[PDB]
């Protein structure tokens, strides 16, 4: 159910060599709380890869603490995968966290590397999120 | 690590 404390949910960016805003995922329910997975170029330069949580709601009192491991998976062998992991204390003023230079562009949009194929590159994140606070009173 |  959407009360599950973690998940591991993908956001599949396509035409990622043409990006130029930021993206954002579907949402992702853990802790009955929308997660998303959000994207954006860096200085082209450096990929940003951050994980936002209940950034819609007006609420602010809400807060919640978790951990997550990003990851941009590479599609031609998991193992050579590129991950790095976050521990943080998401509230209104703090709603997203992650790497605004996750991972150099060159290298994720080198169709050597087996990152990007037909122009589309998948971001993974396992997050998982304790219970949350001023929310369900 | 950072917000956005």
């Amino acid at each position: 159910t959407s009360w599950r404390s973690e998940a591991t949910f993908q956001f599949t960016v396509e035409r990622f060599s043409r990006l130029s805003e930021s993206v954002l995922s579907p949402p992702c329910f853990v802790r009955n709380l929308p997660w998303k997975i959000m994207v954006m170029p860096r200085f082209q330069k450096s990929v940003g890869f951050f994980l936002q949580c209940n950034a819609e709601s007006d609420s602010t009192s809400w807060s919640c603490h978790a951990q997550a491991v990003l990851k941009i998976i590479n599609y031609r062998d998991d193992e050579k995968s590129f991950s790095r992991r976050i521990s943080h204390l998401f509230f209104h003023k703090e709603n997203d966290w992650g790497f605004s230079n996750f991972m150099a562009w060159s290298e994720v949009t080198d169709p050597e590397k087996g990152f990007i194929d037909d122009d589309k590159v998948t971001f993974e994140v396992f997050v998982q999120a304790d219970a949350p606070h001023g929310v369900a009173w | 690590a950072s917000t956005s």
